[PDB]
């Protein structure tokens, strides 16, 4: 689980939504390409 | 790239009937169906079923005013190394020799019957 | 030849959510009974 | 699970309050082909970390975290941090997020407020929970763990638990010297102190005031590898725990050995030390020789324990180590050295696990670990896990080089599992000494002969105890005859059962009509007739087909949710059939898996019976030819009706029997005959399933339900028939009210159900092409007088 | 564009069938617990 390391994670990267979904993503190893263009389409909403 | 004339001449005839049907009634089964049969008589039979792979369709464009050779057009697939050699661009060079192979050749077979 | 393949894709994806949707139901009510 | 896009990214769009666009939906999609069982970062990661900390407005957190991350040694912490720094690259990407993130965050904070290191204690908290995970993971064993003697006795290695005020310079040297051995060997010093180590520490040493500042700056050098050495036994001590693990044990082991060359340093020096022939500069002259060499070899150490290393973390640590310790040539082979070793520790487990077929998990150290799943349940159960969970795999458990053919190696070992599973348990000839090696390539190289090996050994095993050549011999008679006597006897016996509702049926008269029935025909070559039988369902094939068909189409609680229990129990639909085989010996047919083999017995055996009582009623009909039918309005329709209803029900049957039958039949011998795994007759076997299924074209709701239309038509048609034979035979109730030549009517109404299926099969003709639709508008327009007529109604749009 | 309406009705039928075996999956998974 590690979702204390995760919010570790989210403080290291002091943003302003634990956002672990990703995480779980990234245990299903999903590529940075398909990420990036995830993570611009769910900002367009 | 418009080889072997017993079928190219089999597509062309075998699509003028298409051609002159319409667009939206183009027999998909039917395409396949008169690619097989032209390669199992004329001598593209020597072909591979590999060949048959390669062999490959497209929808053109949304044109259902253009005429039924205008519109006619065959694929060809290339995989893995071949893939990385027939480039998408590449690929598109192909494809618009047999476009431009189609034109000649549904024409062709119009004009030797004209 | 390769353009009428995704109906095939499309024929098997549905039977095996068909099968998936019967042996799930199969197994909820299993679960329900 | 393998839809668990459903629970992340589908919340994901719902959620992250964007569910305009796309969403996280399509987000899915993208990272569902992009997700790997293994890692395959490779990148500049310095670069990548350059980026974040030049884009980081609070450089400090973010370059401590990019160090402390590491602490933990936590999974595939380059992918969030390339994200950290990608995702502050696109300002209106972060502004859309806060957007998407920030209102929802005000909405939550509106809803909230409506109504010091002890190694002692560090160690031992860890042993004990470490204890109790081993106690977990046994889940009913004993320990070969550490005593609690073991813990106790403090300092149980021996650990490192003079008037100076004007000793000359060479004295002073001298006594330093005399102090520095003693906590070299773990002693205290002569005129200066030592405390002990802050936890994670060696000796926090306390100079002496009188050692000279020069003096005081030389020996900084010596406390270094002082407090290297004092944590490099404590931390050998750590790894000698059971908790830490037999290779942790084995690695603390190489280390002692190692460590005994540090105490022959210490007395080689010793000996010009009693000799008194030393020198403050000599002697570090020759700690440099191995000074650092202490904190390398205290590195490794305290990878491991920092990154709390069990299974293979410490592995993947070591060798990422020995893939840098270059430029440090002697520990680039030193590590190489440990690697090579400590493989064999859990190398012989692979090996065992690769080679033995049976992997000890004793630790678990393999990533395959022999998961409970009990194969003699999975044929009887519609969801089963044997068949894949007969070995799980630790993802999380692997070495480095190891997770390179872990996959393969999953499957390697996955057949080797089922060799074990299979009764024969066996070593794979191929048993390449699994040990650590530069050569990672070689690693799979004879991993692949492995596998080969344990593939093809699969399929010979398959070939001999398995010998699904009679199971598909004998199955041909099951669910599809294959023999007029194969399923003759079935349909005439099954009447009287049948007849009887299945309310009214009565198991026992089945089962001794069963055993009659096998004994009645001489098709008995087949010998896997015990594994077989006969069942029942209490819902009609259709009462389950059609639900899932429309799944939650439009009947999600109109039909498929509500109970065969608010119709009746009726005999023909509610019967089913039986038949298993073992664990080992091919529990292949789970209920899905199985019902989906038996339901074609029930489509085939529906339209049989339907034959079966339109032959009946035709040769009942034999006396009409001594006369004029013209004379038998309620009984000459009926030859109408039948001359259009052979072409809805027994002509459709051929298209069944031929185009599609042999297809599906034919695809299952050649995809069997090549098929080498188990996978590959799986598919085999699929494509005789599904492909098959296609053909009968059972999966369509709609389409379906116009076919079952059709064939109630048919059965409804065949029992009007009967019972107005029975009402006009007898006559030379109810079933004279089922017609009075309305059966005229109702072959009117016939005809007009053959003409909507004739549209159904039109419409698969013109929506879906297709062969099969083709073939019924083929079939439905053998000539026009009953299909140029429905011709013009297909044009009647 | 027979080819596209193909694979459209793939795309949809598969995103379809997806959901469904996903919510399958989901309640059966919260069942089992």
């Amino acid at each position: 689980a590690e979702e204390t390391e995760l919010f570790e994670l989210a403080q290291a990267a002091g943003g302003a939504e634990v956002f672990k979904i990703l995480v779980d993503l990234l245990k299903l190893n999903v590529a940075p390409l398909a990420v990036f263009q995830m993570l611009k389409s769910m900002c367009a909403g | 790239l418009l080889g072997q004339g017993d079928f190219i001449r089999h597509l062309m005839d075998l699509l003028k009937p298409e051609l002159v049907r319409p667009a939206t009634t183009l027999y998909q089964h039917n395409l396949t169906g008169i690619l097989e049969t032209a390669v199992r008589a004329t001598n593209a039979q020597f072909d591979s079923p590999e060949i048959l792979k390669r062999l490959d369709v497209r929808l053109l464009e949304v044109s259902p005013g253009d005429t039924g050779w205008d519109v006619f057009s065959l694929d060809y697939h290339v995989d893995g190394p071949i893939a990385t050699v027939f480039t998408r661009e590449c690929m598109s060079h192909y494809l618009r020799a047999f476009n431009f192979l189609w034109r000649a050749k549904r024409v062709e077979y119009i004009l030797t019957d004209i | 030849k390769d353009f009428e393949n995704q109906i095939t894709e499309l024929k098997k994806e549905n039977f095996n959510l068909k099968l998936r949707i019967y042996f799930l139901e199969e197994r909820m009510q299993q679960e329900f009974h | 699970s393998e839809f668990r896009i459903h629970h992340d990214v589908n919340e994901l769009l719902s959620l992250l309050r964007v569910h305009g666009g796309d969403g996280a939906e399509v987000y899915i999609d993208l990272l569902q082909k992009n997700r790997t069982p293994y890692v395959t970062t490779t990148v500049s990661a310095h670069s990548a970390k350059v980026k974040i900390a030049e884009f980081s407005r609070t450089p400090e957190d973010f370059l401590k975290k990019y160090d402390e991350l590491k602490s933990k040694n936590t999974r595939n912490l380059d992918p969030l941090v390339y994200l950290l720094s990608k995702l502050m690259e696109d300002r209106e990407t972060l502004q859309y997020l806060q957007q998407n993130a920030k209102e929802r965050a005000e909405l939550a904070a509106s809803a909230a407020a409506s109504s010091g290191p002890t190694w002692q204690q560090s160690l031992e908290l860890t042993r004990k929970m470490l204890r109790d995970k081993q106690s977990k993971k046994n889940s009913g064993q004993r320990l070969p763990v550490l005593p609690a003697w073991v813990y106790e006795r403090p300092a149980l290695l021996g650990d490192f638990l003079v008037p100076i005020g004007s000793l000359p310079l060479a004295s002073q040297e001298a006594a330093v010297v005399e102090d520095l051995l003693y906590v070299l060997v773990g002693v205290d010093g002569r005129y200066i102190s030592a405390q002990p180590l802050t936890g994670r520490q060696g000796r926090t040493f306390l100079v002496d005031p009188n050692l000279d500042l020069s003096i005081r700056e030389l020996v900084s050098r010596i406390l270094p590898v002082a407090a290297s050495y004092s944590t490099v036994t404590r931390f050998i001590e750590e790894k000698s725990s059971f908790e830490y693990g037999q290779v942790n044990h084995a690695l603390a082991a190489a280390m002692r050995t190692l460590v005994k060359e540090y105490l022959v340093l210490v007395t080689q020096l010793e000996q010009l030390q009693r000799q008194g022939l030393l020198s403050l500069q000599k002697l570090w002259f020759y700690i440099q020789p191995a000074m650092r060499s202490l904190d390398i070899l205290a590195s490794l150490a305290t990878s491991v324990d920092k990154g709390e290393c069990i299974g293979g973390a410490t592995l993947s640590l070591l060798h990422d180590r020995s893939f840098s310790y270059t430029g440090d040539s002697q520990a680039q082979e030193l590590c190489l050295h440990l690697t090579k070793a400590a493989s064999t520790p859990y190398f012989e487990i692979l090996e065992k696990w690769i080679y033995r077929g049976i992997i000890d998990d004793p630790y678990s150290e393999f990533m395959v670990e022999e998961h409970e799943l009990r194969k003699e349940k999975i044929q009887e159960d519609y969801n089963d896990k044997y068949w894949d969970q007969r070995y799980t795999v630790v993802q999380r458990q692997i070495p480095s080089f190891l997770q390179k053919m872990a996959g393969k190696v999953l499957s390697t070992g996955k057949y080797l599992n089922v060799v074990r599973e299979c009764g024969h348990d066996v070593t794979c000839p191929v048993a390449k000494e699994v040990v650590y090696t530069l050569k990672e390539r070689a690693y799979v190289e004879q991993i692949e002969k492995a596998f080969s090996y344990a593939s093809k050994v699969l399929l010979d095993f398959l070939m001999g105890e398995k010998e699904l050549l009679a199971h598909l011999r004998s199955i041909k008679r099951y669910f599809l005859m294959d023999q007029g006597d194969f399923f003759v006897h079935f349909m005439d016996l099954t009447e009287e059962e049948l007849k009887k509702p299945v309310d009214d049926i009565t198991p026992t008269r089945l089962e001794a009509l069963l055993e009659l029935a096998l004994r009645m025909s001489t098709a008995n070559t087949d010998p896997f007739k015990d594994d077989l039988k006969i069942d029942l369902m209490p819902h009609d094939l259709i009462t389950q087909l059609l639900r899932v068909l429309a799944i939650e189409t439009q009947q999600e609680k109109a039909m498929v949710h509500a109970d065969p229990t608010e119709l009746t129990l009726s005999g023909l639909e509610a019967f089913s059939f039986d038949y298993v085989v073992t664990w080992p010996l091919s529990l292949i047919i789970n209920r899905k898996a199985l019902t989906r083999y038996q339901m074609l017995f029930r489509h085939m055996f529906y339209c049989k019976h339907v034959e079966r009582q339109l032959c009946s009623v035709w040769i009942s009909n034999k006396a009409a030819k001594r006369f004029s039918l013209h004379s038998a309005k309620w009984f000459a329709g009926a030859f109408t009706l039948r001359q259009r209803m052979l072409n809805f029900v027994q002509n459709i049957q051929s298209y069944m029997m031929f185009e599609v039958m042999e297809p599906t039949w034919h695809v299952l011998e050649q995809n069997l005959r090549s098929a080498s795994n188990i996978d590959d007759v799986l598919g085999h076997h699929a494509s005789f399933l599904d492909n098959c299924l296609k053909d009968c074209m059972l999966t369509n709701p709609e389409l379906l339900r116009v076919f079952s239309k059709l064939m109630s038509v048919c059965v409804m048609f065949t029992n009007c028939l009967q019972r107005f034979t029975q009402s006009m035979k007898l006559d030379s109730p109810q079933l004279a009210s089922s017609f009075e030549a309305t059966i005229t009517k109702f072959d009117k109404n016939f005809s007009a159900h053959l003409l909507d299926l004739l549209a159904r099969l039109s419409i698969y003709s013109t929506s879906d092409c297709e062969h099969g639709m083709a073939s019924v508008i083929s079939r439905l327009d053998f000539n026009g007088f009953y299909t140029e007529r429905l011709e013009r109604l297909s044009a009647e749009r």
